[PDB]
RNA sequence: UUACCGAUACCAAGCCAUAAAAAGAAGAAAAAAUUUUUUUUUAGAAUCUUUUUAUGAGUAGAAAAUCGUGGGGU
RNA sequence: AUUUCACUCAUAUUAAAUAAAAUAACUCCAAGUGGGCCAUUUUUGGUAAGCAGAACUGGCGAUGAGGGAUGCUCCUAACGC
RNA sequence: AUUUUAAAAUUAUUUGAAUUUUUCUUCUUAUAAUUUAAGUUGUUUCUAUACAGUACUUUCUUAACCCACUCGUCUUGAAACACGGACCAAGGAGUCUAGCAAAUGUGCAAGUGUAUAUGAUUCUUUAAACAUUUUACGCAUAAUUAAUGUAAUAUGUCCAUUGUAGAUUUGUGCCCCACUUUGCAUACAAUACCGGUAAGCAA
């Protein structure tokens, strides 16, 4: 009744500790949110604002899946998850992990 | 050096030619009320009740009605700033202003013609029409009138 | 070169964006200016517009004045953008629903013993959208002690503004310049 | 004059030097705004230096664009690598210049399976 | 709306157009007026003489 | 939706048509106006009386000076006509206080009666007006129709050629249709001024009198 | 040292950039110090006239009431 | 702190802020009051009117005890009493309550403000104003004089 | 009498800032390959984003946004 | 004279124009400034002065740009890139 | 991601009119397309079948055309035959406290601030943080008068003084309108009443 989502944005709008901006080369705040798809500084991608996050990450060294209440996990199978739990994004989410596939 | 209430008045308060004697007996039966635009005239042949030097010309609203003083809201311009001025004068020096009743008589036809316009249902503009451009005319000039003109030479 | 006022550029005069920094009352600011611009319905702007306001022009309405406000029109929502003050020398209070930015403790208790409604902003938008059926107030704003200092400075003729001095009494800014009895008064 | 290469307008390649920063030794050439009566630059004056303006700046839309197109991003660590995983083709890296050898090339590896290119790519090479 | 080009009405015909819609009669009027032959208007002439 | 959609077009469609018509009217009056002075004229030949033509009405004001090293009572003057930039033109009615406002900045500029076809161009190529809340204007350029019709729909003056008409001779609506107008700002003269400091009817080549029939051609060059 | 004295230039032009404020204009102008006797009668009518309202809608409440 | 400190936003500007040809000297008005009623004989004028010279009479010991009396309005007498209570007292005509205004710590009693009607008040004190006193009475009330 | 040259003034166009104004809490577009892969993006940060128009001299001075240095908590 | 009722006064051309008239008022808090000088015109003292002293307005001062070869003030025109 | 739409215009059709009898004659009934709408796209080269070259980018370097007077400074005015400055490096100037002020932020709000000081299962940090005894004082809540002092409608009604403009509302015919309806803040007054002082009375 005291915390909602908007709130938590306005708390954490400038003061976070995932948020890495550019010094060289200003344009550019990102978030370092475990569960951020898209590593913008916005409310409506920001795993800490967004009540339901279904991110892939990389963490340390093997790819994982993480879920918004956190769940954490480990091509097919990915998308078994994201059929699982959840609710374009998708879509978006699978070609984040390709590309993290391809880092080793 | 010297700023007296009367300072630079040898013509302003001076009687015009062949105007001077007193003030006459009928001027001070001009009615007056809480609201009247007035002219403050100095009549300098009354000493008693003389307004300074500035106010002569300028007219204002009477806001004060006494035995015989009249209290007048002066506008004066003060450097940077217009204020109002409560000029306490007498009836000798104020005279009724003259554009309010022309404006008076204004209203008074304007109601008379909105009123001739309602016992026809009519559009009938009332705002003054200013001096605006001449319509054509064809003006009948015979040929023996038409007086010709040349430059006068110099003597 | 062009021979304006000002050159081009309109003047605003007034504030923009709330300087404070409170999570909370920036919430609000950002719901009510949506309200205001989706629906014009002027309250919401002017609702706006307070919450914008600095703290100085939120004065504190007591709750004798609000009760008195309300006393035409029942039913009906008294909204106040600011805080709701009590006052000890009401002995009764009607059935009021009252919208604040802030209520004293105190003021919300007599609120609720009165079997009131204390309703926040969120819960007044939530409410009325369009502010129907709401009556905006505000407190005295011009009889803050900040304000008996203005105006016509003590000093000139007729102006009743308090001089600033240290304290009251014989001994304080109350000779030469204040009785006929010594030099000039006031 | 003006520079244009892609899109990409440049408006002023000459840095502004400081007034007189080419008299005095002790005057360096890092723009400082003249004050003070008389100054010349300060009044324009046909042939001196410019004054620094705002009408020089670019777009809004290409500004921090590096003749590659694409915004410089510097990289202490893989962590930070990790945040343009998903705009490789807007953001390009810089790994910054305290990084050891070791670090480097790992950071230069892992750029290459990301397809994010780096601007500093052959320090200590 | 976003700002494009600003077209010259007096030559873009469709912009004329759009601003004027009888400006097309018009025009057509003025095309027919060009048309006609020379051999009239001299005949006209001398009506214009006599006259 | 779809059906108040339709509805609007259609309605749109119905004021173009009234448009049109307004504009065939306006042009059937030009030329029976023109051919009735004609007449006029031939008239007063015939018999020994003369024919004078009415003022044009209107008068059309092209600035010249600078902001710079002028008078107060000019520059207010300057203000109230909306005359801001050394080349700014607008359309004045002439009046009687009109004129003498015009007399007090006569030194300052270069006056005199539009012609309908001036008029029209100036409508068209350098024409822009203001769109939005009053006080805030935004200068854009007509384009289209729709753009003034919001504006001007209560006036009965649809379509440019109409306001172009107003503009004209002074008609039941012209005052309004000025003040929605943008200051026309004009380029220099394409041959060039004469001399900016010496009077129209200074014997010598001058420029800021009363040139009632050239400032068209003025005007013309400078579009 | 000899000095420029007294000079009006440019005053017109300061006074002129905030322009020159006319009075606000209100109105209801204090009656204090004006015309007595007449003032207090005027008071007195006006309290008379208050009094009466006050009557009738006391009288109207009465009515209301039943 | 410093860094939002004017004087580091005029940095790089000669003057400092404090005028060219008009430098900043130290002292310049005088010192403290300095010309109050020679130089600065206006502002005083303006904005201290009554400040110069001493009025009445003198009181060589004071001690402000033997004269001190915490006022309260009747408007807020009743307010004295909590909410509960208030209620029960106007539901019941029948009893009054009793306040003793000095031991809620003030000495005197005005009358600034109305009492609820027929609601009889008793009401201990030092001191009353003589209206007060009457709108006690009006309502039913005593003032009991206390010491 | 023309013609021409000629400003940081004027006009037309762009871009920058300032001011104001409109307005804003869900979705596949194209190309290259050979019906399916690959290449780019697939926006929604309220002092923020998109667009619009006007405007831009400046000492004394005032304000705002930034930038950097020594240390502190994070 | 005040108050409450009545009837009834042009109004979208808006009780004559025209108006980038609310960029307005007003309140507060302060800064700098309070040596000025120049030009046209009016002007006082002075033989006169690039002299001293004033009035209306514009400038310079705070201001560059084009012109006046050159110039703080003359003319053109005020300056984002 | 629906005002790059809608219309205009144009092309080929289809129905009805018109006096401007016209291969651009106009309106209009319907349908497709296109651009004159609805701010530049296309074709062919070239760089080049290159990893840097003599090309391309850019830093420096002189040239050259045009311009450009030593900065700071006080001054009406400085390039001045006004002063300070040979050069360079480091240091080098509106600060801190007391009380007051307005501004704004924040908490609480007829209160507020726990002052000293105590208390603790407080003791690297702990010189802070927490706690406040199982009617302290400040400022404010009342003013005014030299003063003994006196102290804000006035118990008819818990009601909340009267106007004129005034936000918001309530209705009538979702912003303007023209009425009603309520009357915030505030401006402008008017009254009451409180303290003082006149004046009139006065135990
Ligand atoms: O305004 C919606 C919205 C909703 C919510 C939610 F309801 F989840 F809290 N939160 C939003 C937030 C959030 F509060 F930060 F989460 C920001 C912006 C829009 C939000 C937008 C609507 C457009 C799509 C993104 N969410
Ligand atoms: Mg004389
Ligand atoms: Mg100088
Ligand atoms: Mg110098
Ligand atoms: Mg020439
Ligand atoms: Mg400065
Ligand atoms: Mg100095
Ligand atoms: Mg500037
Ligand atoms: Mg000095
Ligand atoms: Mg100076
Ligand atoms: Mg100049
Ligand atoms: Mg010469
Ligand atoms: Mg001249
Ligand atoms: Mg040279
Ligand atoms: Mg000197
Ligand atoms: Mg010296
Ligand atoms: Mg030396
Ligand atoms: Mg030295
Ligand atoms: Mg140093
Ligand atoms: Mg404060």
């Amino acid at each position: 009744s005291n915390v909602s989502n908007a709130l938590v944005w306005e708390l954490t709008r400038k003061s976070n500790c995932f948020i890495k901006k550019n010094k060289a080369g200003k344009k550019g705040v990102f978030l370092c949110d475990p569960l951020n798809v898209n590593y913008k500084n916005t409310p409506s991608s920001s795993g800490l604002v967004k009540s339901n996050s279904t991110n892939v990450t990389l963490k340390d060294g093997k790819v994982v899946f993480s879920v918004k209440v956190n769940q954490h996990f480990k091509m097919k199978n990915v998308e078994k998850l994201l059929q699982q739990h959840g609710s374009k994004n998708k879509e978006k989410l699978l070609k984040k992990y390709k590309r993290l596939s391809k880092l080793y | 050096k010297s700023r007296g209430k009367r300072s630079g008045t040898r013509y302003k308060f001076s009687k015009k030619f062949r105007k001077h004697g007193e003030c006459t007996a009928n001027k001070y039966l001009e009615k007056l009320n809480y609201g009247d635009y007035v002219d403050i005239v100095c009549d300098s042949t009354q000493q008693k009740g003389m307004p300074f030097n500035y106010y002569h010309g300028k007219t204002g609203k009477i806001f004060h009605i006494t035995k015989r003083g009249v209290g007048v809201l002066v506008n004066k311009r003060v450097k940077h700033r217009i204020e109002q001025k409560k000029v306490c004068v007498r009836i000798e020096h104020v005279r009724k202003s003259r554009c309010n009743e022309d404006f008076l008589l204004r209203k008074i036809k304007n109601a008379e013609l909105i009123k001739e316009a309602k016992l026809k249902n009519e559009h009938i503009n009332i705002k003054r029409k200013t001096e605006g451009p001449k319509p054509a005319a064809m003006i009948k000039v015979p040929p023996s009138k038409i007086i010709t003109i040349e430059p006068l030479p110099f003597y | 070169g062009i021979a304006l006022k000002n050159v081009g550029r309109i003047k605003k005069h007034g504030r923009k964006h709330l300087v404070s920094k409170n999570p909370y009352l920036r919430l609000l600011v950002k719901l009510y200016n949506f309200l205001a611009r989706r629906t014009n319905a002027n309250f919401n702007k002017i609702i706006a517009k307070r919450l914008i306001m600095p703290k100085r022009y939120r004065p504190p309405l007591s709750l004798s004045k609000l009760q008195y406000h309300m006393a035409n029109h029942p039913n009906d929502i008294a909204v106040v953008v600011g805080s709701i003050t009590d006052d000890k020398r009401l002995f009764s209070l009607k059935q009021l629903k009252v919208c604040a930015l802030r209520f004293t403790e105190t003021a919300r208790k007599r609120i609720e013993d009165a079997g009131g409604e204390c309703l926040t902003f969120d819960q007044l938008a939530l409410k009325y959208p369009t502010g129907k059926k709401c009556v905006l107030l505000r407190g005295p704003t011009k009889a803050r002690t900040a304000e008996k200092h203005f105006g016509k400075a003590p000093g000139k003729p007729k102006s009743k503004a308090r001089p600033y001095v240290r304290s009251k009494g014989r001994k304080f800014e109350k000779a030469r310049g204040r009785r006929k009895s010594r030099a000039y008064k006031k | 004059a003006v520079k244009k290469v892609g899109k990409i307008i440049k408006k002023r390649t000459k840095k502004f030097t400081r007034f007189q920063s080419n008299r005095f030794m002790r005057v360096k050439p890092a723009w400082r705004k003249p004050r003070g009566i008389d100054c010349r630059v300060r009044r324009r004056y046909k042939g001196t230096n410019l004054m620094p303006s705002i009408g020089y700046g670019s777009n809004k839309k290409t500004k921090f664009l590096l003749p590659n197109n694409k915004y410089k991003y510097v990289v202490k660590n893989v962590k930070e690598m990790e945040p343009l995983i998903m705009n490789h083709t807007k953001y390009c890296v810089q790994i910054a210049h305290n990084v050891s050898s070791k670090k480097r090339k790992q950071i230069i590896e892992r750029a290459k399976q990301m397809n994010v290119s780096v601007i500093n790519a052959k320090a200590r090479l | 709306k976003k700002r494009l080009q600003n077209k010259n009405s007096l030559t873009n015909f469709a912009v004329r157009c759009r601003l004027n819609p009888a400006y097309k009669l018009l025009r057509s009027l003025a095309v027919l007026r060009m048309r006609k032959s020379i051999l009239e208007k001299s005949k006209n002439k001398k009506e214009k003489r006599v006259q | 939706a779809a059906k108040k959609i339709k509805t609007l077009k259609l309605i749109n469609k119905k004021k173009r048509n009234d448009l049109r018509q307004r504009t065939l009217r306006y042009e059937e009056e030009y030329e029976s106006e023109r051919k009735k002075i004609i007449e006029l004229k031939r008239e007063a030949r015939k018999n020994n009386c003369f024919y004078r033509e009415a003022e044009k009405k209107v008068v059309f004001v092209i600035r010249l000076k600078g902001v710079n090293k002028l008078p107060p009572k000019v520059r207010s003057v300057f203000r109230l006509l909306r005359l801001l930039q050394v080349h700014n033109g607008v359309f004045v009615k002439v009046n009687k206080a009109t004129k003498e406002m015009l007399k007090i900045v006569e030194p300052y500029v270069t006056y005199g009666y539009p012609t309908l076809s001036t008029v029209r161009k100036l409508l068209y190529k350098r024409g822009y007006v203001r769109v939005g809340k009053v006080r805030r204007y935004a200068r854009k350029k007509i384009q289209d129709n729709a753009d003034i019709s919001k504006h001007l729909g209560k006036y009965n003056v649809h379509g440019i050629e109409d306001m172009v008409y107003q503009l004209y001779t002074c008609g039941p609506v012209f005052k309004k249709v000025n003040n929605f107008l943008w200051a026309f700002k004009l380029k220099p003269p394409r041959k060039g001024f004469k001399a900016k400091r010496h009077a129209f009817n200074e014997p010598r080549p001058g420029d800021w009198g009363n040139r009632e029939a050239h400032i068209n051609e003025l005007i013309n060059r400078m579009i | 040292a000899k000095s420029k004295n007294h000079t009006n230039h440019n005053q017109n032009r300061k006074a002129h950039k905030n322009g020159i404020k006319k009075p606000k204009k209100h109105k209801f102008m204090s009656r204090k110090g004006l015309d007595p006797n007449f003032f207090r009668n005027q008071k007195y009518c006006l309290k008379g006239i208050q009094k009466k309202k006050k009557e009738l809608k006391l009288k109207a409440k009465q009515e209301k009431n039943n | 702190a410093t860094r939002f400190k004017k004087n580091r936003k005029k940095r790089g500007h000669v003057s400092a802020g404090h005028g060219r040809v008009g430098k900043h000297r130290k002292h310049p008005g005088g010192r403290g009051k300095a010309g109050g009623l020679h130089h600065m004989r206006i502002n005083f004028d303006k904005y201290h009117p009554g400040y110069f010279g001493k009025v009445g009479m003198r009181h060589l010991n004071l001690l402000k005890n033997r004269t001190y009396c915490p006022t309260i309005n009747v408007d807020k007498l009743w307010g004295l009493l909590p909410e509960e209570k208030k209620k029960e007292f106007s539901e019941n005509k029948d009893i009054a309550p009793v306040i003793d205004v000095t031991r809620k710590g003030y000495f005197k009693v005005l009358g600034n403000g109305k009492l609820k009607h027929n609601q009889p008040i008793v009401v201990k004190a030092r001191y009353f104003s003589s209206v007060a006193e009457k709108k006690i009475k009006a309502v039913g009330g005593q003032c009991i004089l206390v010491a």
